[PDB]
């Protein structure tokens, strides 16, 4: 809709001030900044890097809608049946009393 | 010039084409066989015994 | 006088046209078909 | 003065229209072709019979076995196939003149 | 886009251009064709296949 | 001879391998058959034995295409992951 | 036991339930020409917008009439 | 299988090259906002806005090529299945698509998380963000299925009235003549009176999902366009 | 040497045989396909390296200053780490086409390479093959032709209960 | 300009000794190419040494700016002089088409050799080295204003075009110098009545955002190769 | 150097053809090139004529195509299908048995979906062959 | 149905038939004969373009290890749903 222009260096909230899942975390809490996604979603809202959270989104939607979902469509694993037919690892080996070629030399 | 010229040849190659597909070209795959093709295979593999 | 066409209008009224003043007007206030 | 649509001839013109200046419509169309043809390019013989026909499959003269014939003929001829193979039978050739003289 | 041209006024204007003879023939055709159908096929001698009931395109699409 | 039943009823509790192999021998015995009329006939073979031929051919393309799956790791693990404890009784407290 | 069962007059319910999509569409209808008297008595200078925007709009309400109407016909001939 | 087979289109093609090659000013256009996307002045776009001109062009005459005179009896569609439209709304969208997405701004797709900072960003905005990167998608999927469905319903009715049409006006003119030549009369002017509707509609409607086709394109291409302002 | 056009062949060949595909050339396979992956780990790494290496200072500076997302304490000694080492010394930092030649072709011609010469160890480790497969593929680099049904030929081992076919 | 069969013969003849010769001019212009980019290394701003950012407000692409990303020496006579520069100029032109074609070659292998021998018929893109005497010289440059004609027709039209649609001089002085800054050479145009109409343009569009195909016109008139 | 690239490189002379090339533009202008023909999108034209003589012609050449090339092959497979199964089982009849079979599949075509239900449906009882008639 | 079966192509002329591995192996052909000769190294980026690429799916389809069956591509008959074979 209208221009966008990055937020200055002053602008930008501290990180102690973003919230997690259930609370901020804060001191003796940090590392777990990592691993709570919500803390890094709010955390890039409030640095207005949004694009964070959308680009992924929707060029994964393309990826589906363009290359794996007919990938998945054409070549995909069905369920397995409830009888499997295993390879009995019998096949391919060469006959008793065959001579093979010799090997290029 | 030159359009007009190109054109006219288009014209005339349109009108043939026209008259050939809309009076005379047959409809393949006719239920009598009388008119039109069944198909057939091309690509065959030729000369290459080791093949089968 | 001959049966030969003219500058090409595309069925538009030059009077109401967004180009209009482009167009010459007469004396009868009908603005021209052609330059 | 030089203008592509009016100075160029119509192969060059279509090369620059379809590479500076819907170069993106191009490559996408190209994958798109790809695609089709590489998923949606064979038809089975019951396929056929079923939608294949205008009038349906005129089944009392079998144009599909008919065309199968001479693709199979054609492919032996000119290979040198032989069909009287224990692999294309299941059995020797003593046991197919054996079989022969019995029926 | 039907902003001109010649327009007869009524039929018998129709021959006062070579389009519109082409087109009011085209019209005569046209009409006329279906009363050709009407007595063609509701002609006293017309007479149904008998074997009409041995194949019918209902049983082949079904 | 006897040909074997690869009728539907018969093909859903058949694995695929088997189904391959049974339609791959029905055709060789076809066109052996034909082949033995052929001969007892006298006429060529390629003029009669075409088709049958053509026949074996697919079954065979058919045939060797397909490979059973290795037993190992992660496959044993997919299939126990799909076939719970739950999915094979309520299977087996169902219809088909 | 394996059973297959073809039903014939099964084709005129569907065909049926088809045509009650037209209920919204006559509806529909309705409501744009009920909305176009109230517009033209408040604006009775700008009658010509409104006049064709209802039935551009008729248009695209009888669009999802034919919808419906090319499946009733589909599920009645076929 | 390779199927060999020609478009319906021989005769237009040489009607176009016979009057055509001469020069004719071309001014009324089904599709015009394609030419006109900035209303307010001193705005301008460094994206290339106008690429989808010639496109539209083209797009509008094949389809108007092929859909309105496909009104006259016996005439052919020849392009009318559902892949193949979809294959046509696939190249157009998805080129227009990766135009945008080539151009490696990320900022571009900021406005996809709907909302503010006060609504719940994983449970609110999220979702909602998940819901319109879908609705692109849908959007492209709705134009072909309309552009397919409302032409094949409008051609199954015309057929199938014109199947009617001819049983009543064949197998019962003959009332014409007997006393209840009346009836006959009503139900012919009510026919023709539907005859002239339908091709009415018929017409004003092909010509209108031709405005809507190109209009979603050019709505996808605008969702993404930006105005700088000169001073 | 080209090996691919030579083992094009072979790999339609064993697709369309692939019922005689033992665990061997199974595990080939998986070996060929891990190499793959490692191949462009490896240069996208020196890909990303290059870029690294080559970016301006600014750009840098941008990347790996303030402000910090995570405000961890790790992440920001990290990015001053980088920084400083990459702006210590002078650094060669090219733009336009001088940039798109040093960061790929070393990329391209690394990636290509590997994978060459992944293809030749593959060939060499069909041919070591004792199976079927390795047979065909000696075969064909002899006479120069692919044998189909071959398998069929020197009657290579089948499942006990489809041996029918060869009893001949 | 379209090949001849002339040209052909000529830049055959002339192939190698070309070749020698831009090889001597390569390692002359890396000479004084090492002292110009030692020279701005050691004495250049910060901005310009740094390569400062500059996005565009739209799309947020990096460009050039011409304030901060060029930066003229104002001593470089001490250093480098004028001949030596126009040398470096020139150079720098005949080794950016070598390099195109030497890629091409590179790409395509062998293949490229048919499109070599259209590329020898045409003295667009044949290095200056090539011409051994003055009247090929002549026909060179001859070619070059050729495609130079051919090409920049179409850039000012683009940019007299595009701000004339989308926006409009501020007074009338500047009107003034937009009419008269697109006239045909064969009138004599002041350029202190031209000059308002480079602070107008900034005002529209600085050399940090001119778009691609207006670059590829300028790049078509300046003969710098785009494919 | 072998082809040019540029449309100036004329093939022939300016005069090659020039009268019949002049009898084409002129049949070509003379209608079309009118103020009141005003196309919409290059597809409608403004002429009425250009309508009244193209929209006759158009349907007719393709009714031509309809009737000798594509219901061709439906009246075939009845008149197959319901004399014998076989070509030659047809052509054992005589030309106005054909025609009154021909006839009869058009008054089916003509009855479609609103024409009695007899013409293909056999009442019980009926006399007439069924459909194991030749199997 | 009648009226579904108007909705057809009206020019069709010709259908022709061609198995895949026919084609395949002829288009492998002609795509050894243009990259065999020395003047194109392997090391060009067209080589790489003619060859990476179909050796990268013909690897990934052989490494394919499916518990399930996918029916073979050319069957004589694949409008039957109960009949994989
Ligand atoms: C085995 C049997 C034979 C068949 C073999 C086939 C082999 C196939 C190989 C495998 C292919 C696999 C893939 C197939 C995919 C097919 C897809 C498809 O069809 O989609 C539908 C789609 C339909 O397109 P469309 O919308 O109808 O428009 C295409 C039209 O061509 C119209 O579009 P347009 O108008 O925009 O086109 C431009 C047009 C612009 O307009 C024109 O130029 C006007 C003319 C138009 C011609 C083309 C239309 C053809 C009309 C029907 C046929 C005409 C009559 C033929 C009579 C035959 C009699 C037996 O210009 C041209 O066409 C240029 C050609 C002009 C030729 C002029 C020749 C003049 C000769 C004069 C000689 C004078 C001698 C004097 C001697 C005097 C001595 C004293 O088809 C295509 O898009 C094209 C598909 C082509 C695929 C390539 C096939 C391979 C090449 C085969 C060549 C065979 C030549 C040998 C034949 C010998 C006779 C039997
Ligand atoms: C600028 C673009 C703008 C325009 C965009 C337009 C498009 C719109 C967007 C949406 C897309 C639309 C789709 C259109 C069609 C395109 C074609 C397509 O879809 O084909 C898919 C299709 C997928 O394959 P498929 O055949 O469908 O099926 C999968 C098969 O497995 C295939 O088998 P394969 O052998 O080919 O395998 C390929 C492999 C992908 O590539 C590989 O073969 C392997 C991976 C290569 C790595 C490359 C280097 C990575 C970076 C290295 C470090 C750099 C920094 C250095 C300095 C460090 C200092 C410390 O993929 C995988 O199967 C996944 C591999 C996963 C490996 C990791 C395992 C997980 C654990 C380890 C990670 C997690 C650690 C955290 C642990 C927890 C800690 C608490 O083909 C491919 O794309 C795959 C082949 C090509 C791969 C190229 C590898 C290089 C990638 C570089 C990307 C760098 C830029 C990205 C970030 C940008 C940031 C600004
Ligand atoms: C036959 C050959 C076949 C070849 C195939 C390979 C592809 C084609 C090859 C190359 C073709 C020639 C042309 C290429 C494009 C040239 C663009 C250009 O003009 O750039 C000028 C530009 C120079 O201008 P500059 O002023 O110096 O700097 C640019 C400014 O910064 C600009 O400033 P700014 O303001 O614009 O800043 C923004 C700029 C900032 O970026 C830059 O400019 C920096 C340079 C690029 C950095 C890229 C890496 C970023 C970090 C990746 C981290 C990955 C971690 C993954 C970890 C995984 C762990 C498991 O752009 C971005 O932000 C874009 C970031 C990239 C986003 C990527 C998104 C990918 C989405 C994927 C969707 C899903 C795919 C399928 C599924 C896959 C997974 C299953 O060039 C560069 O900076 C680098 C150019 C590099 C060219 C590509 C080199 C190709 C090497 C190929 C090696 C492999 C060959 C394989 C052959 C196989 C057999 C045949
Ligand atoms: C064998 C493997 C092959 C692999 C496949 C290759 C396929 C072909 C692709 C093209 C490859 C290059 C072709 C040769 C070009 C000539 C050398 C060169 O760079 O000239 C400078 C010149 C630089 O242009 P610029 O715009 O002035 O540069 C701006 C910079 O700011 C300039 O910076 P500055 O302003 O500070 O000024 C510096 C200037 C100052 O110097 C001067 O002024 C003195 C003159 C120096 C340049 C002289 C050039 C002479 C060219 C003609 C040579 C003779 C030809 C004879 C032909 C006939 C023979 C019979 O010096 C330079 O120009 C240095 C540039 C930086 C070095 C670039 C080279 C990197 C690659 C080489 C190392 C590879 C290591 C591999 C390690 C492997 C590890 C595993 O090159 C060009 O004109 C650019 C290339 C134009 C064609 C581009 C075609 C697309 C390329 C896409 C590649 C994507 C990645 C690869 C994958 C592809 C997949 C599709
Ligand atoms: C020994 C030497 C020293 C060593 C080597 C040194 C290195 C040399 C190499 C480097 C040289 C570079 C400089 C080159 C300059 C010259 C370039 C050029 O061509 O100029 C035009 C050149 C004339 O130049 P000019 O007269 O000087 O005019 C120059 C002007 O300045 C006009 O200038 P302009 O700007 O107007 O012209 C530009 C024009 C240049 O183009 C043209 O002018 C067109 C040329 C061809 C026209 C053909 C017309 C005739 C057609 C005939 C058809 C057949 C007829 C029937 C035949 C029957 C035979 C029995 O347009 C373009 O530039 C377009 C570029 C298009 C690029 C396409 C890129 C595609 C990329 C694909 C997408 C990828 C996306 C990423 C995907 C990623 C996926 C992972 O054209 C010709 O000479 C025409 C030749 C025609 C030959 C005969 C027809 C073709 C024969 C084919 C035979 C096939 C045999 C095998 C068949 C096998 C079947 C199984
Ligand atoms: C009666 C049943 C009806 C069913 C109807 C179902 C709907 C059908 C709709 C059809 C019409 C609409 C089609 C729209 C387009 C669909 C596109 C699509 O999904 O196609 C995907 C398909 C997927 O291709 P694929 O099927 O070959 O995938 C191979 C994957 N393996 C090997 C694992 C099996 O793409 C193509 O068909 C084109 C492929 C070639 C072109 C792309 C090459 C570059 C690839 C780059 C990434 C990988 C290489 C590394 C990078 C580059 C290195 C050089
Ligand atoms: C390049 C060939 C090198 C080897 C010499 C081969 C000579 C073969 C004998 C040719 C005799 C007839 C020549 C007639 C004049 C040809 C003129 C010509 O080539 O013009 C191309 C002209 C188009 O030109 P424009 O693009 O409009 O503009 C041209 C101006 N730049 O093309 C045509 O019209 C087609 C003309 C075809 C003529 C025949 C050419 C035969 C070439 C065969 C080459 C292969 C070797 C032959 C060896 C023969 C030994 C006995
Ligand atoms: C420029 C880089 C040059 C590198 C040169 C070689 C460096 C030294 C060898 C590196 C290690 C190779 O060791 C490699 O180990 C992996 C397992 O981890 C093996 O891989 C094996 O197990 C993995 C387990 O996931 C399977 O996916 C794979 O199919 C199987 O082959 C490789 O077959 C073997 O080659």
């Amino acid at each position: 809709g209208e221009l966008f222009v990055r937020p200055k260096l002053e602008e930008i909230p501290p990180a102690d001030q973003c919230r997690g899942f259930f609370g901020p975390l804060n001191d003796s809490l940090k590392f777990l900044r990592l691993l709570d996604i919500k803390w890094m979603m709010n955390r890039a809202v409030a640095m207005r890097r949004e694009y964070l959270i959308a680009t992924p989104t929707l060029f994964t939607f393309i990826w589906m809608f363009t290359w794996k979902g007919a990938v998945i469509y054409f070549w995909g694993d069905r369920a397995p049946p409830r009888r499997m037919d295993w390879n009995t690892e019998e096949t391919g080996r060469l006959p008793l009393g065959f001579k093979p070629t010799p090997a290029p030399l | 010039e030159i359009q007009s010229r190109k054109k006219y040849f288009q014209t005339l190659g349109y009108l043939v084409a026209f008259i050939y597909l809309y009076f005379l070209m047959p409809k393949e795959k006719s239920f009598s066989g009388l008119s039109g093709p069944d198909g057939h295979w091309i690509m065959l593999p030729k000369g290459r015994p080791e093949l089968f | 006088v001959g049966n030969g066409p003219t500058f090409s209008t595309g069925g538009e009224c030059m009077n109401t046209c967004d180009i209009q003043n482009a167009f010459p007007m007469n004396d009868r206030g009908v603005r021209s078909s052609s330059p | 003065v030089y203008t592509r649509w009016k100075c160029d001839r119509l192969p060059v013109f279509q090369l620059k229209l379809f590479t500076q200046e819907y170069p993106m419509h191009a490559a996408v169309g190209i994958f798109t072709i790809i695609f089709l043809w590489k998923h949606m390019s064979h038809c089975s013989e019951e396929t056929e019979r079923k939608y294949g026909w205008w009038a349906g499959y005129p089944y009392w003269r079998d144009p599909i076995a008919r065309r199968n014939e001479t693709k199979y003929k054609q492919m032996i001829i000119n290979n040198d196939v032989d069909i009287t193979h224990p692999k294309w039978t299941g059995c020797s050739v003593e046991q197919l003149e054996e079989l022969s003289r019995v029926v | 886009m039907l902003l001109g041209g010649f327009v007869p006024r009524r039929f018998s204007q129709f021959n006062r251009d070579p389009c519109w003879m082409f087109f009011i023939f085209s019209v005569g055709f046209w009409l006329g064709e279906y009363p050709a159908m009407m007595i063609k096929y509701n002609a006293r001698d017309l007479v149904y296949d008998p074997h009409r009931y041995v194949w019918s395109h209902h049983d082949d699409h079904h | 001879f006897h040909f074997h039943d690869v009728s539907n009823d018969a093909i859903k509790g058949m694995p695929p391998s088997e189904a391959l192999h049974k339609h791959l021998e029905n055709a060789q015995l076809a066109h052996r058959i034909c082949l033995a009329k052929a001969l007892k006939a006298g006429e060529p073979p390629v003029e009669k034995c075409a088709l049958t031929w053509g026949e074996v051919l697919i079954r065979y393309q058919a045939w060797s295409e397909y490979r059973p799956p290795f037993q190992d790791s992660v496959a044993q693990a997919k299939y126990k992951k799909y076939w719970s404890k739950k999915r094979q009784e309520e299977d087996d407290k169902n219809p088909f | 036991s394996t059973v297959a069962i073809s039903v014939q007059g099964l084709h005129y319910v569907g065909t049926g339930l088809a045509a009650i999509a037209l209920a919204g569409v006559g509806l529909g209808i309705g409501t744009i020409f009920g909305n176009l008297l109230v517009a033209c008595a408040r604006q009775p200078n700008l009658t010509k917008m409104l006049f064709n925007y209802a039935i551009l709009g008729f248009a695209l309400t009888e669009a999802i009439g034919l919808f419906a109407l090319m499946l009733a016909f589909l599920m009645l001939f076929s | 299988m390779f199927l060999f087979f020609f478009c319906d289109l021989f005769w237009l093609r040489l009607l176009l090259c016979m009057y055509y090659c001469v020069w004719s000013r071309l001014c009324f256009i089904v599709y015009f906002n394609c030419l006109m996307l900035i209303f307010d002045f001193l705005l301008f776009c460094l994206f290339d806005l106008y690429l989808f001109v010639g496109l539209c062009l083209f797009l509008l005459l094949w389809f108007m090529l092929f859909n309105l005179y496909s009104l006259i009896l016996y005439y052919c569609i020849t392009y009318l299945n559902l892949y193949l439209l979809f294959c046509i709304v696939f190249l157009l969208y998805i080129a227009f698509l990766f135009l945008f997405c080539f151009l490696c701004d990320f900022f571009l797709f900021n406005n996809l998380l709907v909302g503010d900072s006060f609504m719940d960003v994983f449970f609110i905005r999220f979702l909602l963000c998940f819901l319109e990167c879908f609705s692109l998608l849908c959007r492209c999927l709705s134009t072909f299925l309309r552009l397919f469905c409302n032409l094949l319903s409008s051609h199954f009715l015309l057929l199938m009235f014109f199947d009617f049409f001819y049983f009543i006006f064949v197998f019962f003119f003959y009332g014409v003549f007997c006393y209840w030549f009346i009836l006959f009369i009503f139900v012919f002017c009510f026919c023709l009176l539907f005859y002239v509707f339908l091709y009415l509609l018929d017409l004003f409607a092909a010509i209108l999902q031709l405005f809507i086709f190109c209009n979603m394109i050019l709505q996808l291409i605008m969702d993404f366009l930006l105005f700088l302002l000169f001073v | 040497t080209k090996y691919e056009l030579k083992m094009q062949y072979f790999d339609e060949w064993m697709i369309r045989w692939r019922k005689f595909q033992t665990e061997s050339d199974w595990e080939i396979e998986k070996g060929r396909q891990w190499w793959r992956r490692f191949n462009m780990a490896v240069s996208g790494a020196l890909f990303c390296g290059l870029v690294l290496y080559t970016s301006g200072t600014a750009t840098l500076k941008r990347q790996y200053g303030l402000p910090h997302f995570f405000d961890i304490g790790v992440d920001g000694q990290a990015k001053e780490t980088m920084l400083k080492t990459l702006t210590s010394r002078w650094r060669y930092t090219p733009q336009g086409y001088g940039r798109v030649l040093i960061t790929g072709v070393p990329t391209y011609i690394l990636f290509v390479t590997l994978e060459h010469y992944r293809e030749r160890r593959r060939m060499q480790q069909y041919l070591q093959q004792n199976t079927v497969f390795g047979e065909q593929m000696r075969r064909l680099l002899s006479t120069g032709k692919i044998e189909e049904y071959l398998p069929v030929n020197i009657k290579a081992t089948l499942p006990a209960s489809q041996q029918a076919i060869y009893n001949y | 300009m379209q090949g001849s069969w002339s040209v052909l013969k000529k830049n055959c003849s002339n192939f190698f000794p070309g070749l020698l010769a831009f090889a001597q001019q390569t390692q002359e212009a890396y000479g004084i190419w090492l002292r110009i980019y030692n020279r701005q290394q050691k004495y250049g701003p910060t901005d310009f040494v740094e390569q400062s950012e500059t996005f565009s407000p739209d799309y947020h692409k990096r460009f050039h700016s011409q304030d901060k990303n060029m930066w003229v020496d104002k001593e470089l006579c001490t250093e480098v002089s004028q001949k030596e520069v126009a040398r470096l100029m020139t150079y720098k032109l005949d080794m950016w088409r070598m390099a195109h074609c030497a890629g091409a070659l590179l790409a395509t292998g062998g293949y490229a050799i048919p499109f070599g021998l259209f590329w020898l018929a045409n003295d667009t893109w044949v290095p200056s080295s090539f011409n051994l005497t003055g009247e090929e010289l002549r026909a060179w440059r001859e070619a070059q204003d050729l495609y130079r004609y051919r090409s920049a027709p179409s850039y000012l039209t683009d940019t007299k075009w595009h701000f004339d649609f989308h926006a409009y001089p501020w007074n009338e002085t500047q009107e003034r110098a937009w009419d008269d800054l697109f006239e045909k050479n064969d009138v004599r145009r002041d350029p202190k009545v031209v000059r308002p109409a480079a602070e107008m343009y900034d005002g529209f569009i600085k050399f940090e955002l001119i778009r691609r195909k207006s670059l590829r016109h300028l790049c078509r008139s300046m003969n710098i190769p785009t494919f | 150097v072998l082809f040019s690239t540029y449309r100036s490189s004329r093939l022939v002379s300016k005069e090659f053809l020039h009268g019949p090339v002049m009898r084409f533009r002129a049949l070509g202008e003379y209608y079309f090139q009118r103020a009141w023909n005003g196309t919409l999108n290059w597809a409608l034209p403004g002429e009425y004529r250009l309508y009244a003589v193209m929209i006759p012609f158009i349907y007719f050449y393709h009714r031509w195509h309809n009737d000798h090339t594509l219901d061709r092959d439906h009246v075939e497979k009845a008149m197959i299908m319901r004399w014998g199964g076989t070509l030659e089982d047809v052509r054992k009849l005589s030309a106005k048995d054909q025609l009154r079979v021909r006839c009869f599949t058009d008054i089916e075509k003509l009855y479609s979906a609103y024409g009695p239900k007899d013409t293909y449906l056999q009442p019980p009882g009926d006399t007439l062959p069924g459909k194991d008639f030749y199997r | 149905s009648n009226p579904a079966d108007h909705f057809r192509p009206n020019l069709k002329a010709l259908t022709l038939y061609a198995e895949r591995q026919h084609y395949v192996d002829r288009w492998l052909h002609v795509k050894e004969r243009w990259l065999a000769p020395w003047y194109l190294p392997w090391w060009s980026p067209l080589f790489q373009l003619g060859t990476w690429y179909s050796q990268r799916s013909r690897n990934l389809f052989l490494v394919e290890n499916h518990l399930s069956y996918r029916p073979y591509k050319f069957r004589r008959n694949d409008e039957d749903r109960n009949n994989p074979y």
